[PDB]
């Protein structure tokens, strides 16, 4: 007998000194709805805190203050249309992953797992988020 | 001859080849007992057939009603139809209790009584009081997926112990020397290397060969592997003529539906919706014997009341049961009618035929699991070799073997090679040589198959094979029919000379592995249409229609009184043994008698044949 | 700690939901308070979710090593001036209000 | 007979005897008026009567045995109970489960999913085994029921494979398969060991590579919820004591 241990080890060692080739995964694989909302709910995680990083760094780094920057791209009166574009771009990620997070949390709770429910879940995330992010881009 | 082939030689104590649930419980149970043990198995273990099984396994555990194992006993000599060692029988419903407590103590998930206990349910040729006291709820079960449960269960109990296993590695033949078994020598599937296991004891638990068919409810992988390495080593087979038509297989794909269904409650229905069997079988219907219900559906179907658009089937139904029992009791047989039948079975009937299902001959035991070979009238066992499970016939089923009889045998008498083993020897014990060059010929038959280059491919000549046993060998025989299969047999093996394979590797070489499986299913196929050629008689299975009696050495339907007892050569009351010579693929048959005698007369009655009926 | 891990996981989820009832929070009822609940779970939430991220993702001792040790002063800078912004600037919730008035 | 429906497969090769052999797909016509209607029907055909040297693992034919799992047309399922595609616009694409070593063609080594499940000890633990085998051990009809749905589950191996965080992190993660199967022995009522099954999945990887991707039972062929199961071990994890 060789104990799970030892099988794995020479599962490792056995394989990575091959020839063998290691069979296509992402390349081949086929996409779903929930897959695909699985990884933009990382994705917009990272970009929210790469975000927060990088005002926190201006913060520290910058020679003016907030109202002086706010101000500065108000003398610009930009167009409404590219305004609302902006807000809109601003929030939709926090708006996305604010309500995929909170779908997260239930599930955490043991809760929405048929698979029938991880559909309707994932598509009552893309209306809310639409939603709320039309709204929030109008005030 | 010289070894393009390198060779690894291991010694142990004991080799188990096979690890389906004949096999993995000889194996850890030879550990548990001290022997250093290998596991060699063409398949990981849980990919094995017995994976598949689904009704259940029959012990008295009265767990529904007061039970006596006795009765089971009883049940399991009639329905052998006297071609059953009584011993073997003795022995293994004396022991099933117990084997199922084990299962069920190693976590194995039966279904559940109100009690808490093990739910048991009615399967065909089971009854209370000897036969007189109604059907018998005997049949222990997780729901409909029985097997699963038993060899995932006994996988995973296998990895408490130092067992070695040697997993997809083919065996080839036996390592014999001066009439003894010492080891087996195999292909190592996965880097193409050969390896000798030598052993002062080996077991086989290779299961049947039902795949000699053209339609058959056995996985791909059932291919008499283990038989034909017996019969390679010049050692008999026994029984192989009595084949089981499970009376049903789905219509088309062939997959099993359980009996467990008509143990609940659904009923056979021809195509003017009779429900046959209150014909055919009065008293039992359709939980009568297997080789019965198979026989009466056959009948059916060519006096014209067959179902379908050929009228070439009949009905399994089940739509009158509750719905709530079909999702509790039938699970995976509500889910298989739909994937391979498209039948919702809370609404239509399924298409249902007899198809070949098991191998109640193999390879001849005593009822201790140790291989016998039988010289001038006397049994001997080989030393050094046991068998168990459905590649052996020890024989607990004769001819005819009883639904949920066969996962218990292979508990019980893989159970069994392992307690006889450690009674008789001592881990440890000095292995014997084997000659520098045992085995070379099995390398040398290898590495010919490997580059075969003549004009008929594997595949064909395997189709061959089994259409011939389809037609010449089936349900309903008769000496012409048996004949004419005889001969077209023995013409496709001696085309097994112009054989041609393509593929030239050696790692993952299946085009070779099942070319090594065609040679295996060719001598278990020939024993078997050979051995029914000869026997002109009628028991279980085999029914000739040319010789529609049972015939014994007594006439069991008069008293015995002031009867001629007829000589062994004037009757078929006798186990066939069957030997090929491999070269010519001659069949050679001779018969030894049935042991009438239990453990123990007190405790258990011997019974003596009787009419059998249903 | 034996329960380590489950605890981590515990507090990540903990520390999500303190994030989500922030948002209305801030919107009902914005000042310092909030203003530094949010530079202090914006900073936990993100470092603990990077750290998964670099735990899926990131392979070998010492690259593992080094990832986690940016992350880290990633995280210490980023709530640093987080807490400046909001000492010495007009402070996480009335900055977004000022920016959503452009 | 006389008049054909023309399949075609492309499917991935790759050749260990052949020195310096690179993977590549193949195609391979199949009349789908003379074949059965399983994709394992269109393997098993094209090895008997187009290509013997095609190779695949595969046994019972009824989806019961789970050795023929395989990725087809982008999704892991068994190739024993996958219908063919009829719409014969298409060619449908067949690959071995994904990021796994190639033994050869379809085969992939599984043994590291095999050692996963060994180190869980998947059998019954009771605290006193010195009773084995006297007699059966009671569990009510609804303590059995906690089982369904977790017993079934055959180790093909369709679900781990499709889990993205068992791409990544497959030397340390043990995957959907084996979670749902050391959750089906935390439940069993007759186990004794729950709290030291519990205990085992203290660390950064066993248990906790999951994110809740949903794969895992998107992709198996039995309709169990591994991704269920799992969920509820994190809830264990975060309540026992002791
Ligand atoms: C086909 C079938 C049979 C069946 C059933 C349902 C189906 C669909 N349901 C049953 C039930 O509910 N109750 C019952 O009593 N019986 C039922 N059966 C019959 C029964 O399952 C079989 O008789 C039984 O499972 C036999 O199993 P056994 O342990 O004897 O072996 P196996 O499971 O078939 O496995 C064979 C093993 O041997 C190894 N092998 C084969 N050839 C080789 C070579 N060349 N080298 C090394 N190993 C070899 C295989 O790897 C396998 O493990
Ligand atoms: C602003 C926010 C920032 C800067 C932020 C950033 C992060 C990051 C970097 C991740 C890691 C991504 C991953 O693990 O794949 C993460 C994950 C997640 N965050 Fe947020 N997020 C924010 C708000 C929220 C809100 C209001 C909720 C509720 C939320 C719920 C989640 C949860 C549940 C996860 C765990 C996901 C999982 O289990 O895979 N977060 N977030
Ligand atoms: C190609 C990468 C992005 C695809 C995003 C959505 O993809 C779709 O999701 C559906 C619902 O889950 C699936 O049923 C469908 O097959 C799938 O294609
Ligand atoms: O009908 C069954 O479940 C079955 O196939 C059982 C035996 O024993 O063979
Ligand atoms: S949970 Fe499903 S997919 Fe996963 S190994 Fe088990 S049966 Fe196969
Ligand atoms: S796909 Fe993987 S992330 Fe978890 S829910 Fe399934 S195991
Ligand atoms: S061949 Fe058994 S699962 Fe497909």
């Amino acid at each position: 007998a060789t104990t799970a241990k030892e099988e794995m080890a020479r599962f490792w060692e056995k394989n990575t000194k091959s020839s063998r080739p290691l069979s296509p995964h992402i390349s081949i694989y086929k996409w779903s709805l929930p897959m695909a909302m699985s990884i933009t709910h990382r994705g917009t995680g990272v970009a929210l805190s790469l975000g927060v990083s990088l005002f926190s760094l201006a913060a520290l780094l910058l020679p003016e203050q907030f109202p002086h920057y706010v101000a500065v791209v108000k003398s610009l009166s930009l167009s409404p249309a590219l305004i609302y574009s902006a807000k809109f771009a601003l929030v939709f990620p926090l708006s996305y992953h604010t309500w995929n997070g909170i779908r997260h949390l239930v599930w955490d709770m043991g809760k929405g797992f048929k698979l029938s429910q991880v559909e309707q879940s994932g598509v009552v995330v893309l209306i809310l988020t639409l939603l709320s992010s039309a709204g929030i881009a109008a005030i | 001859i010289s070894t393009q082939y390198p060779v690894v030689d291991h010694e142990f104590d004991a080799v188990v080849v096979g690890a389906g649930g004949a096999g993995l419980r000889a194996a850890f149970g030879l550990s548990e007992a001290g022997f250093n043990t290998a596991c060699v198995t063409k398949l990981f273990p849980t990919r094995s057939h017995t994976v598949a099984a689904q009704g259940g396994i029959n012990a008295a555990l009265g767990n529904m009603e007061d039970d006596n194992w006795r009765w089971h006993f009883y049940d399991t000599v009639k329905g052998s139809d006297w071609l059953g060692d009584q011993d073997a029988i003795h022995y293994m419903t004396e022991q099933a209790p117990a084997a199922v407590i084990e299962l069920e103590n190693y976590g194995m998930p039966f279904s559940r009584t109100e009690e808490g206990k093990i739910y048991q349910r009615a399967f065909g040729g089971q009854s209370l009081q000897f036969g007189k006291g109604g059907q018998a709820h005997r049949c222990c079960c997780v729901a409909d997926r029985t097997g699963h449960s038993l060899l995932h269960t006994l996988y995973g109990r296998s990895l408490r112990y130092d067992t070695s296993y040697f997993v997809e590695y083919f065996a080839l033949d036996l390592l014999m020397e001066n009439g003894e078994c010492r080891g087996v020598i195999a292909l190592c599937i996965e880097d193409g290397t050969i390896h000798r296991f030598r052993a002062k004891n080996t077991v086989i638990a290779t299961g049947g060969y039902g795949r000699t068919y053209f339609s058959c409810t056995s996985a791909h992988t059932s291919t008499g592997d283990g038989t034909a390495m017996v019969t390679r080593a010049g050692l008999p087979c026994q029984d192989l003529e009595f084949v089981q038509f499970h009376p049903t297989g789905i219509y088309g794909a062939g997959c099993l539906i359980t009996e467990g269904c008509r143990g609940e409650g659904g009923i056979l229905i021809n195509s003017q919706g009779e429900r046959f069997m209150e014909r055919y079988a009065p008293v039992a219907k359709d939980l009568a014997s297997r080789d019965v219900v198979s026989r009466s559906m056959t009948i059916e179907i060519r006096e014209g009341r067959g179902c379908g658009p050929e009228k070439d089937h009949v009905y399994l139904q089940l739509h009158h049961l509750p719905p709530q029992q079909l999702a509790t009791r039938l699970p995976g047989i509500s889910e298989t009618a739909m994937i391979f039948a498209g039948v919702d079975v809370t609404k239509e009937p399924i298409p249902v035929l007899p198809t070949v299902h098991y191998n109640m001959g193999g390879i001849p035991t005593n009822y201790k699991g140790q291989v016998i070979t039988h010289v001038n009238g006397e049994d001997k066992v080989v030393p050094g070799l046991y068998a168990c499970g459905e590649a052996a016939s020890a024989s607990v089923h004769g001819a005819n073997r009883l639904g949920a009889n066969s996962l218990l045998d292979l508990v019980v008498f893989g159970r069994a090679c392992a307690l006889t083993i450690a009674e008789t020897c001592k881990p440890g014990e000095p292995v014997p040589s084997i000659k520098p060059n045992a085995g070379e010929e099995s390398v040398a038959n290898l590495d010919k198959l490997r580059f075969a280059d003549g004009t008929i491919r594997t595949s064909e000549a395997r189709l061959n094979m089994q259409k011939t046993m389809q037609s010449h060998a089936a349900v309903f025989r008769t000496g012409s029919i048996l004949q004419e299969g005889c001969e077209k047999l023995s013409q496709i093996y001696r085309d097994l000379a112009h054989l041609k394979t393509f593929d030239r590797g050696i790692v993952w070489n299946t085009d070779l592995v099942e070319t090594l499986e065609l040679q295996n299913l060719m001598l278990c196929a020939l024993q078997t249409i050979y051995g029914a050629e000869a026997r002109k008689e009628s028991r279980g299975a085999h029914a000739r229609e040319d010789y529609k009696l049972r015939i014994d050495e007594f006439d069991y339907s008069k008293p015995l009184q002031g009867q001629q007892k007829r000589p062994f050569e004037e009757h078929w009351r006798k186990h066939t043994l069957s030997y090929v010579d491999v070269k010519s693929g001659k069949v050679t048959l001779k018969y030894r008698p049935v042991i009438d005698r239990t453990l123990n007369e007190e405790d258990c009655s011997s019974v003596p044949p009787a009419i059998r009926s249903y | 700690s034996s329960k380590a891990a489950s605890l981590h996981w515990t507090s990540e989820r903990a520390v999500s939901a303190l994030l989500l009832g922030l948002l209305p929070a801030a919107y009902l009822y914005p000042g310092p308070a909030v203003d530094y609940s949010l530079a202090a779970a914006l900073t936990l939430h993100g470092h603990w979710g990077l750290g998964q991220v670099i735990t899926d993702y990131v392979h070998g001792d010492t690259p593992i090593k080094v990832a986690n040790t940016g992350l880290y002063v990633l995280s210490a800078i980023t709530f640093t001036g987080l807490c400046y912004f909001n000492y010495y600037d007009v402070g996480i919730c009335k900055a977004v209000a000022m920016l959503w008035s452009i | 007979a006389a008049t054909s429906r023309i399949k075609k497969f492309s499917i991935y090769r790759w050749d260990p005897d052949k020195p310096g052999d690179k993977p590549r797909m193949q195609t391979y016509e199949v009349d789908l008026n003379k074949c059965g209607p399983m994709v394992l029907d269109a393997l098993i055909k094209i090895k008997n009567e187009l290509d013997s040297t095609l190779t695949f693992r595969r046994s019972c034919r009824e989806g019961i045995c789970g050795s023929c799992a395989m990725n087809i047309a982008g999704g892991n399922t068994l190739a024993c109970t996958k219908k063919i595609d009829p719409d014969l616009s298409k060619t449908t694409k067949i690959y071995p489960l994904p990021h796994m070593y190639v033994v050869k063609d379809l085969v992939p080594d599984l043994s590291n999913f095999y050692a996963q499940y060994k180190s869980i000890e998947p059998y019954l633990k009771k605290k006193d085994e010195s009773k084995q085998g006297k007699e059966q051990y009671l569990q009510s009809i609804e303590d059995r029921q906690k089982l369904d749905g977790l017993y079934e589950c055959i180790l093909c191996a369709c679900c781990s494979t499709s889990c993205p965080s068992y791409w990544w992190n497959g030397d340390k993660y043990l995957g959907p398969a084996v979670l749902m199967q050391a959750y089906r022995w935390m439940i069993d009522s007759r186990d004794d060991y729950t709290e030291e099954r519990l205990a085992q999945l203290q660390d950064p990887f066993s248990l906790y590579r999951c994110h809740t991707i949903m794969n895992c039972t998107r992709t198996c062929p039995k309709g169990l919820n591994p991704g269920k199961a799992i969920a509820e071990i994190k809830k264990m994890m975060a309540t026992y004591k002791e």
